[PDB]
């Protein structure tokens, strides 16, 4: 048994078959699998011929845009000691990774960058989604616009003395026009003052009614000094039609934060084509658990 | 319970005297025992009743059904699933509950299968309990010189016991005085006729002597006395029953096939796991993860639904059997008949009817044959001559037996008749084609009868003649043909009379040897018209002197008789021989009768010859002929007792038509074992207690239902409630049919394996988003798939199944490498490619091209990256990309169903084409329709993306798997074509299951 | 088109589910018909 089914010397068999058999079977499987591979590849090429390079055919799984931020929180919690420096390094490293892309050295010349209104403005259509005109042009977004959180002055961005910052960002969608709420009698309380039509508002608050008191003064930084995103930076023509494109950003400083206690802060954007989800906690809004323990 | 002392052949103290007997057990031959002494012994050793069987509680067999070989594999699978869940709970936070679901599901599968399998064996046990009809019985014992009837349970060793024709022998008696007493030794020893019990001793073998009455036997006619020698379980049939219970059970062929099947499934499962474990450790992953990968791949390679499918498969073929009156106690005993290659049968009660019947008749220098079949389905014998009428008057008058009161309902052959077996057979034949004997008998009044004498060797009687024109006297007499031939001088030829010249005397001698050589017993009937001038109507012929002329009578004709075989016995034996099944007769009857029945049923084909037949045809001694020139052999039991192991092997190895005669039950067991030692499956068909040790050790026992004994009925595996023997042919046919279908269904449930594991393998090696989820694999293996696999059982034959030779056990298996090469190698591969095709299509239409998917799982899974760039530059949140992955699981599952369509069609037939066999199987059609409706239901019903995580599909996706399916169909069609045109070629020894 | 291109982000899943159920139902019935056709 053990020995024979391995190698017998009368029938000159190895494992069961002869020399010419292992070859007939190996050759058959090689030809068979080769044909299988060629067929799968052909059916995948016709699939590549069925899609366009300048636009995703289906854009419904990304209709209501998200609201992400600069720090990378594991459980949406920002916890660090104001004494131990090796505590907020993971935050500054990320923040830096994000702002490191808005460097002026990167944004230079006429191509492919263009100077836009220093004050919020309206949409800008650079034509259709074609290759007729070459690479479209995107508006420049300066670092300095974000005043106390830019890492140009206080590299750390705040985390050094109990005053962290949080750079919010709107998820990039192709052909998406942000639309703000109009001035009519139904509008939230908050939004009434400073209604620049051209600005998509971002306003943070506290999840529970108690926590209001323990969160101090939310100081937002942005284009024009407003707490929102200027409509002039839209729409997005996609990577292929607009490489070197920068999306607006909004900084939020949580000054006067109570020490040694977990604070739940929910930030939210307001607008027509913006809708939230009870299942996805990043669709339009976002949550952060700040705790400056020192 | 020493088995070797129970395996030995019975010994006894028969060869003794009445004084030695009374001196050994202690007993008055004329006064019996004393009541005080009787009770002293009754309390000293135990009542004269066999021990009850070893009761089997129901929770024991329920736990039995919960275990086994397949259910055990599913048990270890559930255990592994919970182990991997524990590790994920103690090692990581937010552990997914996929594994805990899969484990409770596997446990439920095992429990449900156990409940169903247990319920069936209980059903059979209830209908089995409705047959033990036990009416208490009381014996007649003589104590202190008085006759008393006491319960059978109070008889002891030593007292005097009297029996009477119609009662049952209580214990093992030693006859001391008899009065023409006969007993039926059919169940214990196998003797078709009633052996007379005489106080004198005759043979060295206790079963052959006449001075011993046995347990469970019955006294047909006469009365006798005897001293109880053996009592209780220590009796003959007691040692036989105890031996039967103390024999092992075995392990059927279907079970061994399932075991070797699990052997292969685990071989390839632990191979893929230990290998992708070293491979994952070589790619950087940590140990904690690799262990989960090993368990996941091994558990993934376990068929969870093949258990329920196989159980339902086996269950379906058993109902077909219960419809034709063939009941199986276990569930796998349904396949053993088809795999049998050597059937050892019994003669008395199985091959025959154990009822004496008038077979052949002599009259008008011509042999006439009568119908000797249970339901009377045959040829009449020409009832138009006067000779036959006179014969009917002779037999119907010169006969003293009469039907038992109250049989006005049963048929003419199955009713009870009080008398000898010869007068009963004659009475039944006359009552059969001559109408009511009761009026035939009152139509002619019997005046004087001289009973059968040991010296006269004849039975005669005179009666009045019902001729209203002839008032003479009729005289009739029957007896041995030689004695009656010496008393005639005329012959009733075609009605008229003629002299007895030597021409007809020689025709009578050849007729005597013709009916005699047929193994039948012949009798002669003659009559004469007494002259009313010498014996007027008033003269009384008192039975004292010669009042009737002994000689000068008128011989009318001979009448033979023998126990005939059951209706479908010859046809069934022929059908079994046609299927290549060796039929070997094994019986404890006289060889002169066994050989005749063998030739009459087909065991000894007409033309074949024994060594004695050759010595008789040549007129030379038997020690000169060579035994190789003899195809058939008759082995006597006395000679069987003195034979080595090799000799029996050679007996079965050189003789094709074997008949074992005069073999004891222990020898029957030895013969069955001699058949197994080589390597063939054995099926023993019997009825009495002597067959109990033979039916138990055989691979499959078949007991008769009406004519069988309770012990052999409880020790058998299959019961024939109608006593029809053709059911054996039906069984051997179904046993094959249900085998080729299991092969097809297994290849079906194994083909889906590959498109179920490949997604995960490419997930770990290529780092692409998970293609096939867990609740989808479950919706495939335990949902859609079940109905089609169950339907594959309803497939009809392709070629004649009752024509091919029996499957070789050592080479043709149930699951070979030729199947694995198809399911795991060729079809499953195409199905996996089709699934991946639909996958890439879904992700390419939403924005994730194939070049950007390789290398993303680390960020595609991360729960905190709300900005994942796709091939076009769009930013996708975490929940948004997860919805697409789930929709990819839904379409992958639908692709599986689409390719399963062509797999269920190419699995329908193994060799033949679809345009030949045909889609006449309505269940398979229903399986396809339902399989599609369920997939559409699981995707389109609201709240499924919440409960099961399956999102709706856009109508253009459903068509991504169609080309792969058509290709599967064309490939298998050309496959099943070269096999037909090219028999024995490469495609056959490489791809033919 | 232009600014009010809201349709480019909408899909009528409702109507799709309704139709897919109608179809599933029909296939289910047909199945039953085939299964019991002969036992009557
Ligand atoms: C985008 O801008 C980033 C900042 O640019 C600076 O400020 C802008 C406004 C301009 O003025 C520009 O010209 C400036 O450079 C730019 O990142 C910067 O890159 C330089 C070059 O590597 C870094 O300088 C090095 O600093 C380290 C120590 O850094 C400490 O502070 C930083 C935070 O600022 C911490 O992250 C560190 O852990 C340290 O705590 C020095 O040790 C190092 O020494 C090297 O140079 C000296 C000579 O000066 C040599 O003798 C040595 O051998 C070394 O070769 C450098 O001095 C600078 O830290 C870094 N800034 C930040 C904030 O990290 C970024 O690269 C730009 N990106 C793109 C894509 O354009
Ligand atoms: C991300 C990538 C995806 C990866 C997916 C992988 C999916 C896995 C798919 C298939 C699993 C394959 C595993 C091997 C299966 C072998 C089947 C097997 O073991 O079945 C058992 C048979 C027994 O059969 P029986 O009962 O009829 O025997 C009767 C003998 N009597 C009667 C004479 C006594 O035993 C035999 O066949 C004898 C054993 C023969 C073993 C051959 C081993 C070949 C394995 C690999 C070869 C690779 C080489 C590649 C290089 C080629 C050169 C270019
Ligand atoms: C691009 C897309 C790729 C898709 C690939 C997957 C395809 C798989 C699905 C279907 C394949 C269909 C194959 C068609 C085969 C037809 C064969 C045929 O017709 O052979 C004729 C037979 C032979 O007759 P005979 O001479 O032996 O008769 C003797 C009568 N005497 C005895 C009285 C004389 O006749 C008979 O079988 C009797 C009549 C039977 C009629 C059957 C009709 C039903 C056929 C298919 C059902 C549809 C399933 C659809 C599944 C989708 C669900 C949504
Ligand atoms: C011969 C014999 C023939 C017999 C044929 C029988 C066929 C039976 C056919 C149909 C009955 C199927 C069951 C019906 C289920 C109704 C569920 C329902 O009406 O849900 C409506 C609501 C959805 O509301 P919404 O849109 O506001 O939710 C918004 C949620 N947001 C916004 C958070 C995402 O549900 C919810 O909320 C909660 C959802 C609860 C989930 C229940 C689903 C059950 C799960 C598995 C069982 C399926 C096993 C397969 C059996 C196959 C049998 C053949
Ligand atoms: C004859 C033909 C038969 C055809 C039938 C097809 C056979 C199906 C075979 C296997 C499928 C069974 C697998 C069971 C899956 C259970 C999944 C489960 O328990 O998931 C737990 C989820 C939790 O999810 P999460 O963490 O995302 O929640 C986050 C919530 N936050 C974030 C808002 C807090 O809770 C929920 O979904 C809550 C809703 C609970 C839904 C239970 C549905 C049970 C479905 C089937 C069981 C009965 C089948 C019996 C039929 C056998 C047929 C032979
Ligand atoms: C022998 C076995 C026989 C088996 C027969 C089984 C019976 C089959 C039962 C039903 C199938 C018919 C289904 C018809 C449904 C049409 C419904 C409809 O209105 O659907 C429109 C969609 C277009 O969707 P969209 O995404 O463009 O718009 C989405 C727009 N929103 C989402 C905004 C609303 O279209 C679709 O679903 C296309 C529907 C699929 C088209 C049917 C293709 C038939 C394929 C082969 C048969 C060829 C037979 C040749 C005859 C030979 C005779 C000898
Ligand atoms: C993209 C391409 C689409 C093409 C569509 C083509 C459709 C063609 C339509 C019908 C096919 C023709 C009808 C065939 C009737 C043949 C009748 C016959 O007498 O046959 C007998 C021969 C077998 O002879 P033998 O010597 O081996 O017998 C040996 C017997 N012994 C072993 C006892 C000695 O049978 C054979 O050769 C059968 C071998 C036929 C293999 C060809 C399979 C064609 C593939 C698909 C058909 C379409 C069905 C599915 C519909 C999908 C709709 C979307
Ligand atoms: C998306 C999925 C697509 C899948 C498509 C798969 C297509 C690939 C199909 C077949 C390619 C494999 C061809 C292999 C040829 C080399 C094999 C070889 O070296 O073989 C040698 C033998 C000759 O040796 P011997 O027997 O004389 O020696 C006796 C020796 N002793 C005793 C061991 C028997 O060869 C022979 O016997 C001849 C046997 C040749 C094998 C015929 C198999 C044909 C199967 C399928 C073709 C149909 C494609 C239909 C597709 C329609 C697409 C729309
Ligand atoms: C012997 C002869 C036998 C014959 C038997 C015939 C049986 C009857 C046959 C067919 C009945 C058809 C019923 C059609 C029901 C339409 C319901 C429907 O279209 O509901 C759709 C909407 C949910 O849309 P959504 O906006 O949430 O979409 C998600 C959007 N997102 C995720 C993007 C946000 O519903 C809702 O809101 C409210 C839903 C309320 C619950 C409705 C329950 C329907 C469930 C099962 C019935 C279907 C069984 C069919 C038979 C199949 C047998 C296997
Ligand atoms: C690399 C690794 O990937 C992820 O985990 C992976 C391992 C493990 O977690 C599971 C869930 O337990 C596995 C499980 O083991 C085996 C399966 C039950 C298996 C079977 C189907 C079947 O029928 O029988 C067996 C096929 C895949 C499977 O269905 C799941 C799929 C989800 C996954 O989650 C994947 C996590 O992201 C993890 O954090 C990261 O380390
Ligand atoms: C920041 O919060 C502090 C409280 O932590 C506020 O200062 C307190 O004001 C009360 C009077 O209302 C005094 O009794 C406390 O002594 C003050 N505490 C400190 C530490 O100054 C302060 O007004 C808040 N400032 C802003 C801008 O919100
Ligand atoms: C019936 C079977 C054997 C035919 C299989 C044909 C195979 C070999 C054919 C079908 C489609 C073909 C591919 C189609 C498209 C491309 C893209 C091009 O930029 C390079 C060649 C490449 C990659 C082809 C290579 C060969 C290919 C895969
Ligand atoms: C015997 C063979 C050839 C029949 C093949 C029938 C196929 C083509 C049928 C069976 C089930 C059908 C699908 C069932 C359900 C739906 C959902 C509906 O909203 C659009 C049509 C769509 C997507 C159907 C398209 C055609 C389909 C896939
Ligand atoms: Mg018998
Ligand atoms: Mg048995
Ligand atoms: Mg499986």
């Amino acid at each position: 048994g053990w020995k024979k089914f391995l190698w017998d010397s009368e029938k000159k068999e190895f494992l069961g078959r002869t020399g010419s058999s292992w070859f007939k079977i190996f050759l058959f499987y090689l030809i068979f699998y080769g044909c299988l591979a060629g067929i799968f590849i052909g059916t995948i090429q016709v699939l590549l011929l069925t899609l366009s390079d300048f636009e995703p055919k289906y854009q419904d799984r990304v209709a209501p845009p998200g609201l992400s931020h600069a720090p990378y929180a594991i459980k949406t919690e920002i916890s660090f000691s104001i004494s131990n420096p090796k505590s907020y390094e993971s935050f500054v490293k990320s923040m830096h990774k994000l702002m490191d892309l808005y460097n002026e050295s990167s944004q230079a010349g006429n191509s492919p960058f263009e100077d836009c209104s220093d004050t919020p403005a309206d949409y800008i259509k650079r034509g259709d989604l074609d290759d007729s005109q070459g690479q479209k042009k995107a508006c420049r977004f300066s670092r300095m616009w974000l005043k106390n959180c830019s890492g140009l002055d206080d590299t750390t961005y705040g985390y050094a003395e109990g005053k962290p910052c949080v750079v919010a960002k709107l998820n990039r969608i192709i052909g998406f026009y942000p639309k703000p709420l109009k001035n009519t009698t139904d509008l939230p309380e908050e939004l009434q003052a400073n209604y620049n039509q051209y600005v998509l508002p971002l306003r943070c608050a506290a999840k529970r009614e108690e926590d209001r008191e323990k969160i101090g003064s939310i100081e937002y930084f942005g284009l024009g000094g407003y707490a929102g995103f200027p409509l002039q930076y839209y729409p997005y023509y996609g990577k292929r039609l607009q490489k070197k494109y920068l999306q607006p950003l909004l900084a939020i400083q949580f000054t006067n934060l109570t020490q040694n206690m977990e604070l739940r802060i929910e930030c939210k954007v307001y607008g027509e084509n913006i809708d939230y989800s009870e299942k996805d906690r990043f669709r339009g809004r976002f949550e952060v658990k700040i705790e400056v323990k020192s | 319970d020493l088995d070797e002392l129970k395996k030995e052949v019975s010994m006894d103290d028969h060869k003794l005297s009445l004084d030695e007997l009374h001196n050994k057990y202690g007993t008055d031959l004329t006064r019996g025992l004393t009541n005080a002494r009787a009770k002293e012994i009754l309390a000293r050793d135990g009542p004269n009743s066999l021990t009850p069987p070893p009761t089997t509680p129901e929770w024991i067999k329920f736990c039995r059904q919960l275990f086994g070989g397949f259910s055990i594999l599913l048990w270890i699978g559930a255990i592994l699933c919970f182990l991997a869940y524990g590790i994920q709970a103690a090692t990581e936070d937010e552990p997914a509950n996929d594994n805990l679901y899969l484990g409770v599901v596997l446990s439920t599968v095992v429990i449900v299968t156990g409940c169903f399998s247990y319920y069936q064996e209980a059903k059979s046990s209830r209908i089995m309990d409705s047959f033990k009809n036990m009416v208490p019985q009381q014996a007649l014992v003589i104590r202190d010189g008085e006759k008393s009837t006491i319960n059978a349970e109070f008889v002891v060793a030593g007292d005097l016991v009297e029996v009477k024709g119609g009662d049952r022998i209580p214990a093992d008696l030693r006859i001391i005085s008899a009065h023409g007493c006969k007993v039926d030794n059919s169940s214990l020893t196998g003797e078709s006729e009633p052996q007379t019990r005489s106080p004198e001793f005759s043979s060295e073998n206790p079963l052959e002597t006449r001075n011993i009455a046995f347990f469970s036997t019955n006294c047909v006619e006469g009365t006798a006395r005897g001293v109880v020698v053996y009592t209780g379980d220590r009796t003959v049939m007691g040692r036989i029953a105890t031996l039967a219970s103390g024999l092992e059970v075995g392990r059927t062929p279907i079970a061994i096939e399932i075991e070797h099947f699990i052997h292969i499934i685990t071989g390839v499962a632990v191979f893929l796991g230990v290998s992708f474990f070293i491979l994952s450790l070589i790619l950087g992953y940590s140990w904690l993860e690799a262990v989960i990968f090993l368990i996941g791949i091994i558990v993934a390679n376990v068929p969870e639904g093949l258990l329920a499918t196989v159980t339902v498969c086996l269950t379906l073929t058993a109902k077909r059997m219960a419809r034709k009156n063939c009941l199986v106690k276990n569930l796998e005993a349904v396949e053993t008949l088809g795999s049998t290659s050597t059937i050892c049968s019994d003669k008395t009660g199985t091959l025959t009817q154990n009822r004496m019947t008038v077979a052949h008749m002599w009259f008008d220098n011509q042999i006439h044959e009568a119908d000797t079949t249970e339901n009377q389905s045959g040829a009449a014998f020409d009832k138009t001559s006067a000779t036959w009428s006179a014969l009917s008057r002779i037999a119907a008058l010169c006969n003293r037996a009469v039907f038992q009161a109250g049989q006005d309902n049963v048929p003419i052959l199955k009713r009870s008749v009080a008398g000898d077996a010869s007068e009963s057979a004659l009475l039944k034949c006359i009552e059969l084609c001559c109408g009511s004997v009761q009026g035939m008998r009152d139509r002619n009044p019997k005046i004087v009868e001289i009973p059968f004498n040991s010296t006269n060797k004849y039975q005669l009687s005179i009666h009045e003649n019902e001729k209203s024109s002839e008032s003479r006297y009729l005289l009739v007499m029957k007896g041995a043909p030689e004695r009656i031939l010496d008393r005639c001088s005329t012959i009733l030829l075609n009605g008229a009379e003629e002299p007895l010249k030597e021409d007809m005397k020689e025709a009578f001698q050849n007729a005597y040897l013709e009916l005699g050589g047929l193994g039948e017993r012949v009798l002669g009937f003659c009559h004469f018209a007494l002259p009313e001038d010498k014996y007027n109507e008033g003269y009384p012929f008192d039975a004292d002197e010669p009042n009737f002329p002994t000689t000068d009578l008128c011989f009318v004709g001979l009448m033979a008789m023998i126990d005939p075989p059951r209706a479908a016995v010859p046809d069934a034996v022929g059908k079994c021989r046609s299927a290549g099944i060796k039929v070997i007769m094994v019986t404890g009857d006289h060889p002169i009768t066994a050989k005749a029945i063998a030739k009459g049923v087909g065991i000894i084909s007409e033309g074949n010859e024994t060594i004695e037949d050759i010595a008789a045809r040549l007129n030379i001694p038997i020690g000169q002929v060579n035994p190789r020139d003899a195809k058939a052999c008759v082995v006597h039991g006395s000679d069987l007792k003195d034979l080595s192991t090799e000799v029996l092997d050679d007996i079965l190895h050189y003789h094709t038509e074997i008949v074992f005669a005069r073999t004891s039950p222990q020898q029957k067991l030895i013969i069955v074992e001699g058949c197994q030692r080589q390597g063939a499956i054995v099926a023993v068909t019997g009825d009495g207690v002597n067959d109990s040790p033979a039916l138990k050790k055989a691979d499959i026992g078949v007991a008769m239902g009406i004519s069988g004994s309770d012990v052999s009925k409880q020790a058998a595996d299959m019961i024939l409630l109608d006593d029809n023997f053709a059911s054996i042919v039906t069984g051997v046919e179904e046993g094959r049919l249900i085998f080729d279908n299991l092969k097809k269904s297994i290849a079906y449930t194994l083909t889906s394996n590959i498109p179920e594991i490949t997604p995960f393998l490419v997930f770990i090696i290529g780092n692409v988003p998970l293609p096939l989820g867990t609740v989808t694999i479950l919706c495939i293996d335990l949902g859609t798939d079940m109905v089609p696999a169950i339907s594959l059982a309803y497939e009809q034959a392709e070629s004649d199944i009752m024509k091919r030779q029996p499957r070789n056990p050592k080479t043709d298996k149930l699951v070979n490498e030729r199947l694995i090469s198809m399911a795991y190698g060729q079809i499953g591969m195409i199905q996996a490619l089709g699934g991946f095709f639909s996958y890439f299509v879904i992700l390419a239409e939403n924005g994730f091209l194939p070049m950007d998917l390789i290398g993303k799982r680390v960020r595609w899974d991360d729960r905190w990256i709300s900005d994942v760039e796709d091939s076009f530059g769009q930013q996708w949140t975490y929940e948004q990309r997860k919805i697409v992955e789930f929709t990819c699981h839904t379409s992958f599952f639908i692709s599986i169903v689409v390719v399963q369509w062509a797999d269920l069609i190419i699995c329908k037939t193994r060799r033949n084409s679809i345009f030949q066999q045909g889609m006449k199987n309505k269940i398979l059609i229903f399986g396809l329709f339902e399989e599609t409706a369920l997939a559409a239901f699981l995707s389109y019903c609201p709240g499924t993306d919440v409960a099961l995580r399956m999102y709706p599909l856009k109508p253009s996706w459903w068509f991504c798997a169609f080309p792969y399916s058509l290709i599967i169909f064309l490939y298998d069609e050309m496959r099943r074509f070269i096999i037909r045109r090219s028999p024995g070629g490469w495609v056959e020894q490489e791809t033919y299951y | 088109e232009g600014p009010d291109n809201d349709e480019r982000f909408t899909y009528d899943y409702y109507r799709l589910r309704v139709v897919g159920l109608i179809v599933a139902a029909v296939l289910c019935v047909i199945g039953i018909i085939i299964l019991l056709a002969g036992k009557c």
